[PDB]
RNA sequence: GCUG
């Protein structure tokens, strides 16, 4: 009835061929006529549930169900802008001979993840250059390359012929200032990846360079993010609206994604059904099919949202969720106490 | 003719009244077979956005 | 008649294509300039339409 | 070195140059489902007029080839055509005319079109703002005629 | 280049600058966006009279 | 000087008010929007970006009666603080939870 | 001229699996099984190694040493 | 730098900013024919009390909206202002309480700042609360109560099938009354600088310079917030041929292509009824051209008729914000003959 | 002759000025300058005779 | 009351020119009572209107049966008995162009209203006596029910 | 004029009535001053305002 | 010579 249209209207986003509809959230007080969408601390605390699918390391997968757009998108973008990690910021370069210039090679390494935990860093003050043993973290990398003394005659290859012919984020070392060294016990400042390839050097070619690292938000450079990639995609919702039968059930299993639609021959028949609606990709090709486009309803439950933060490894990804957290509610927090302020 | 890119293999050693290098230049996702013959992919002038 | 690895001791690149002169340091083409065939009778119309 | 800002001139193998308009952060960006926001957003205005079709054909090419370690050939009078590009989207999960459900960075509601995305070569071209700003409040004159 | 034309009809002017355009629909179409860099050196003379004398000094 | 609130007219009618609230974007403006537009008495609420350059929103709200806005306006902010304090310590049981099942 | 640190767009460090995928092609593995491999599973990173053009080996050839 | 025209140098009001460029609202793009691909643009700072005032009063873009020449607007809108305005006030749009006023919202900046905002009562009531796009737009001519504008506008819009009267089925008749849009899209024709009938030029000699260029500040800031968060995009699917056209084209070109060779068979040997003042070369080219050329008006009603709404191509020809039903035609269906200097291509 | 003046594709299109079927179009490109298209319609079902872009 | 106008009618078309929308359907109705024919644009959508339903429309000036014309806003969230708590659809809008038949040169009595919802626009037709009470800029509630 | 000062206090004139008070607003010295062409348009517009006025109410 |  006009009472089911409202109700898909308010909880369901509909994919269609040309177009996605129900978009906007429309759950606010009066927009209804039988609904009460005031807000109810007693009904979000009921209704709000996290669920963790999936975590491993620098990767973790959960499922908000009962939050809203506008407080999931404020987490990813707080989590890609507003959450502080350690990069290098000055490099002070003394003789370097590669090829790379040192301008390319300054912004290479402020790209390179440090395994230091922002927490324990303070922020640096305008200018203070010198900087403290609280503020920063000084790495230096010497790398000097020379002919392998023992080396095959035809030596093709540039690993058996030159010695330190690649610098990698291995070769820097954490030079410790201050009580820095007691506190952080050897091994737990480092690079993160080890691997990274810096730059490339020929015999006689030599880098050496001091790096001073800075706390920083992703919002002033993107080297501070401290996640790879933080998104959140609608839980799928496909319902079959007439039940589907026979071989059109292999076609309906092949539009969609691989494992979502299973087919099974309940009387030696088969019979489609939907499995596990949350694989889908929504590649929408049940449209290009004309006789089963009118069969099914491909929409997207709005209120449940599967959230994939995956880290760039400085610091583990479920910390980086419940920091993102603190850091809207402290935004509130300076606002309230400048009311207080005010007034 | 005007895009930024790599002159040859001999930039680094050339001295010229002004030259323009691309930092991490890329070779074309989609390609001509005219691309091929000149050898264009060797020193490519321009990135995949 | 070089090979890749002998441009490398001149300092020239393979692809470089050639085909110009160096004079006082710059680089300069000459470029093909297109002309009329000589010995060839044209007919064409004068200004006044003749 | 150089780092693009306002005003510098970027073109696109098609004729669809243009100045650099604007800087938006990651945070402000549409995103797809898989996290990819674009790196650049282009008009779509520019394409009615100057029907530079081979532009969205090379966005999809792009697309289908980046997904399985292809290059795929565009040479005049030839190349790979719309219809076996198609069947290599739908085949990796995503749509075969490269349309993506797309949710607002800034609202965190879905768009309601779905958008183009793809990976489209972008020339950096040798006009930068840096290297034509000008200005003269008063300065050196010539001898003959005392005028600037 | 003559003086007539050159040099009478059209000649070079001070207080000028040059840059490359680009959108801002923010502003008010009356409005135009000047950069710092062009507003330091495009000076006006304020002569200093009884309005302006406090505002001046800053 | 984060919050500077400027009444609609000369008058000050306490109904209109816009507060320009400084060092913020769209993240704290449309998070504090949905929670101040689930009140009832908020006839109209909107953020503006003056400037992309500038980091300043320019939140607008208008209530149905004689409510002074400000009183709105705190009320979303408490109720935005309450909505994050529940997430968080619903995630972190939650991610408790997950480990000692692995384990 | 060097594998880019980071990907463009989604910031993932690809500077690591340059290596990595020279040897993956070095053996029979496909570039797209390769790019599998190392994990490059969205669009945007995967372009970075596919259409990367190393030529600081090229240009050392021609540097002092 | 070319100037053709006195409008091609204005005074405008300066705004300090950080980035390098020079910055101004795209409505301003069509006196100075820029169109932001690399274009440089000159600064002159007048020297003089003397000369700002002339600059000020005579100078002023407020005092220039029209050209002198046939005293049509050209400081209007454009591509983007003109699109989102033609989506939002569509009949199909509906708007609940929330994004009325985050589309609304957008205009408090500026000298804005101040007006309490006016949200216009809402049309569906019983079953949901929905306000029609249209009143969202009309929220740009009279923002606030104690604004005394009041517009009054009546005209054909472009798609008009001249005999609704206001009941047309393209929804193409336009009615401002008292600055409410009572009915009618708005496309080029109406906020555009083609020609008069623009809500622009009305209100600048009904209700003076002021009022006008405020109203084109307002439509700039809504504008591209509709459209930045609706979402416009061109793709392969939106140029593709459907099945219709491509059946079609097949059948028109064979008869075309048939009935060509029947004209050419009657030059060769025999008799063609010579156009009066042609000869009989000249006659067999126009019937030529005319067979072919009539086989692409053909070949493209087709596609126009196939394609769907929301196909980007055709609603920037029918808002007239870029494009045309020839380029359409031309790319989806067939390109014309190519014609050298009015004619086929000489030998 | 009227039909030495109609023997050109066009008809039952609509002109901005006058919406009538009887019509004699023209299509131009040879100007680079124009970006867009550039169109020339002669409308003479009513003998109005409009001739605009 | 502050009703103008009340009948019953049947609907006879739904869109005579074909879907030009998707939300909003041209219903052309025919009443019993009173020969009165109806143009009415209604979000179908939200309440779906069939070529064969019979519907109840009353257009009131106010929606308050005790005939208070006080409007200065309208409130949502206000609840108190009234009008629309009898009806499935409602909407606002204003008269806006009274207009004689022209199809008669003598001797007629033909009348149409037209309303406009916001660019929904209402036809209403029929003799002037029926018509009586409407004004040109004057505000009117339409009020909708279906009948079994 | 119509639609920004619709006055629903006052009588609808009749087509004399119309004609009649145009003449004696005419008569004032300011649209003396304008051309006489001008003021004959006007009036001219007034009499097929004015006999429409009349075909209504025929 | 090229950009405008
Ligand atoms: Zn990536
Ligand atoms: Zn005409």
């Amino acid at each position: 009835a006009a009472s089911q249209a409202v109700e898909e209207m308010r909880s369901r986003v509909v994919l269609g061929e040309f177009g996605v509809r129900n978009v906007h959230t429309t759950d606010f007080p009066g927009n209804y006529s039988g609904y009460d969408d005031a807000w109810d601390q007693d009904r979000f605390e009921k209704n709000f549930r996290v669920d963790v699918v999936h975590m491993d390391e620098n990767s973790l997968e959960f499922d908000m169900v009962g939050i809203d757009a506008a407080i999931a998108n404020a987490f990813r973008r707080i989590l890609l802008a507003e959450v502080p990690t350690m990069a290098v910021e000055k490099v002070l370069v003394y003789n370097n001979t590669s090829i790379v210039q040192d301008e390319i090679l300054a912004h290479r390494l402020g790209l390179i993840p440090i395994h230091a935990d922002p927490r324990l860093f303070e922020y640096r003050n305008q200018g203070d250059e010198e900087g403290t043993e609280i503020d920063t973290l000084q790495f230096r990398l010497q790398v000097r390359c020379t002919r392998n003394p023992h080396a095959a005659k035809d030596s093709s290859d540039p690993n058996e012929l030159y010695v330190n012919h690649k610098v990698y984020t291995r070769h820097m070392t954490w030079i410790p200032l201050g009580n820095q060294a007691d506190l952080f016990p050897e091994g737990t400042i480092r690079p993160v990846h080890d691997d990274i390839l810096i730059a490339q050097l020929r015999p006689g070619q030599e880098i050496d360079l001091l790096m001073h690292c800075v706390k920083g938000i992703g919002k002033d450079h993107a080297k501070f993010s401290p996640v790879a990639t933080a998104s959140y995609r609608l839980l799928p919702d496909i319902t079959l609206l007439e039940p589907v039968e026979g071989e059109a059930a292999e076609e309906l299993s092949r539009c969609f994604s691989p494992g979502v639609i299973e087919v099974q021959e309940v009387q030696g028949k088969k019979v489609a059904r939907v499995a596990n609606p949350r694989l889908d990709t929504f590649s929408r090709e049940i449209f290009r099919n004309e006789k089963l486009k009118k069969v099914v309803r491909l929409a997207r439950v709005r209120d449940h949202y599967i959230f994939s933060v995956e880290s760039t490894g400085v610091l583990p990804p479920d910390v980086l969720v419940s920091e993102a957290i603190k850091v809207l509610m402290g935004k509130c927090r300076r606002f309230l106490d400048e009311l207080d302020a005010v007034q | 003719k005007q895009a930024m890119g790599t002159i040859g293999y001999n930039q680094r050693n050339r001295i010229d009244t002004l030259m323009y290098l691309l930092a991490y230049p890329q070779k074309p996702m989609v390609k001509t077979k005219t691309i091929e013959l000149i050898e264009f992919e060797k020193l490519p002038a321009g990135q995949n956005a | 008649g070089k090979t890749p690895a002998e441009f490398a001791k001149l300092n020239e690149c393979p692809l470089d294509p050639g085909g110009y002169f160096i004079v006082k340091g710059v680089e300069k083409v000459i470029l093909i300039q297109e002309q009329l065939s000589k010995n060839r009778i044209i007919v064409e119309a004068d200004r006044k339409g003749a | 070195t150089r780092r693009p800002e306002i005003g510098d001139k970027f073109s696109s193998r098609h004729g669809q140059k243009g100045v650099c308009g604007l800087i938006v952060p990651q945070e402000d960006m549409p995103f797809c489902d898989s996290g990819i926001c674009p790196d650049i957003i282009m008009n779509p205005h520019g394409f009615p007029s100057r029907m530079t079709v081979g532009k969205l054909i090379e966005l999809l090419a792009g697309k289908a080839g980046v997904l399985d370690g292809r290059f795929h050939y565009g040479t005049a009078f030839g190349g790979s055509k719309v219809k076996d590009v198609c069947e290599d989207l739908v085949r990796h999960g995503y749509n075969y005319l490269g349309k993506d459900y797309v949710t607002s960075g800034i609202t965190g509601e879905p768009l309601e079109a779905y958008i183009y995305f793809g990976p489209v070569y972008y020339q950096k071209l040798k006009h930068m703002v840096l290297d034509k700003m000008h200005a003269r409040a008063r300065g050196p004159r010539a001898v003959l005629t005392r005028q600037p | 280049q003559g003086r007539f034309r050159g040099n009478l009809s059209g000649k070079r002017v001070d207080f000028s600058g040059r840059t490359v355009i680009s959108p801002d629909p923010n502003l008010r179409i009356d409005e135009v966006a000047v950069p710092v860099h062009v507003a330091k050196i495009l000076t006006f003379p304020e002569k200093v009279n009884k309005a302006n004398i406090n505002f001046l000094r800053k | 000087k984060t919050a500077l609130e400027m009444v609609q007219a000369a008058g000050t009618d306490r109904h209109c008010v816009t507060f320009v609230l400084h060092e913020e974007d769209h993240t704290l403006g449309n998070s504090l929007r949905y929670m101040i537009m689930k009140n009832p008495e908020v006839e109209f609420c909107g953020y503006t970006t003056t400037h992309p350059s500038e980091s300043k929103i320019n939140l607008r709200i208008q209530t149905r009666g004689t409510l002074p806005a400000v009183e709105p306006f705190q009320r979303g902010l408490n109720e935005l603080m309450n909505v994050c304090q529940h997430v968080l310590d619903k995630f972190e049981a939650s991610i408790k939870d997950y480990k000692d099942q692995k384990a | 001229m060097i594998i880019p640190v980071r990907c463009f767009t989604c910031g993932k460090i690809v500077g690591n699996k340059w290596e990595a995928y020279l040897g993956l092609l070095q053996a029979e593995y496909t570039e797209g099984d390769a790019l599998d491999a190392l994990g490059l599973k969205r669009y945007c990173c995967r372009r970075m190694l596919l259409a990367h053009v190393d030529l600081i080996e090229k240009l050392l050839n021609y540097a002092p040493l | 730098q070319p100037s053709l025209h006195k409008l091609s140098i204005m005074a405008h009001l300066a705004r300090v900013k950080p980035h390098r460029t020079f910055r101004f609202n795209e409505c301003v793009c069509t006196p100075y024919n820029a169109d932001f691909d690399g274009d440089e643009m000159n600064l002159h700072l007048p020297q003089t009390e003397e000369a700002k005032a002339e600059a000020l009063v005579l100078m002023g873009t407020k005092a220039n909206l029209v050209t002198p020449r046939n005293g049509e607007p050209l400081i209007a809108a454009i591509q983007d202002f003109l699109t989102g305005a033609y989506l939002l006030t569509l009949k199909d749009t509906f708007f609940d309480r929330a994004k009325a006023c985050q589309i609304i919202a957008s205009i408090l900046v500026g000298k804005d700042e101040k007006i309490k905002v006016r949200l216009p009562p809402p049309t569906i009531l019983k079953p949901v609360t929905l306000w029609t796009g249209k009143q969202i737009f009309s929220v740009i001519l009279r923002p606030s109560d104690d604004n005394p504008v009041r517009a009054n506008l009546r005209t054909k819009g472009k798609q008009y099938c001249g005999k609704g009267e206001d009941l047309c089925a393209n929804d193409s008749y336009v009615t401002i009354q008292n600055s409410e849009l009572m009915s009618g899209s708005m496309d080029k024709g109406t906020l555009g600088s083609g020609s008069k009938n623009n809500i622009f030029y009305i209100l600048l000699r009904d209700w003076g310079q002021n009022e006008a260029a405020d109203a084109m500040s307002r439509l700039a800031r809504l504008a591209p917030v509709y459209l930045s968060n609706r979402g416009f995009s061109i793709g392969i699917g939106d140029v593709t041929p459907g099945q219709g056209l491509l059946k079609a084209k097949y059948e028109l070109l064979n008869a075309g292509y048939k009935k060509c060779d029947e004209y050419i068979e009657a030059l060769n040997t025999g008799k063609l009824q010579q156009q009066p003042g042609c000869t009989a070369e000249e006659t067999l080219e126009a019937l030529i051209l005319k067979e072919l050329s009539v086989i692409r008006d053909h070949a493209g009603s087709a596609c126009l008729r196939e394609l769907d709404k929301s196909n980007s191509p055709l609603t920037m020809a029918l808002c007239g914000s870029k494009g045309s039903f020839i380029n359409i035609s031309q790319m989806i269906a067939c390109v014309g003959q190519q014609a050298i200097s009015g004619s086929r291509v000489p030998d | 002759g009227a039909a030495a003046w109609e023997n050109v594709d066009s008809t039952a299109e609509s002109c901005p000025k006058c919406e009538h079927p009887r019509a004699y179009f023209m299509q131009l490109q040879t100007r680079s300058a124009d970006e867009p298209m550039t169109t020339f319609y002669k409308c003479c079902n009513a003998q109005c005779g409009h001739r605009w872009r | 009351a502050g009703i103008l106008f009340e009948d019953i009618f049947d609907v006879k078309d739904i869109d005579p020119e074909g879907k030009k929308f998707d939300r909003v359907s041209r219903l052309h109705c025919e009443s019993e009572s009173f020969k009165m024919d109806l143009i009415l644009d209604v979000n179908i959508q939200i309440y779906p209107v069939d070529l064969g339903d019979k519907f109840r429309l009353v257009i009131a000036s106010t929606l308050y049966e005790d005939g208070t014309l006080d409007d200065g806003e309208y409130n949502p969230t206000d609840d108190r008995p009234s009008r629309a708590d009898q009806f499935e659809y409602v909407m606002y809008g204003k008269v806006y162009r009274i207009e004689g038949d022209e199809t008669s040169t003598e001797a007629a009595t033909r009348l149409s209203a037209y309303v406009s919802y916001g660019g929904l626009l209402m036809r209403l037709q029929g003799d002037a006596n029926n018509l009586h009470g409407f004004e040109v800029d004057s505000r009117v509630y339409l009020l909708m029910k279906k009948l079994a | 004029i119509k639609a920004v000062f619709p006055c629903p206090s006052e009588p609808a004139l009749s087509k004399n009535e119309l004609i009649l008070t145009t003449e004696s607003i005419m008569k004032k010295s300011e649209f003396l001053c304008c051309q006489d062409s001008f003021l004959q348009e006007i009036k001219k517009f007034i009499k097929g305002v004015s006999e429409k006025i009349k075909k209504t109410r025929d």
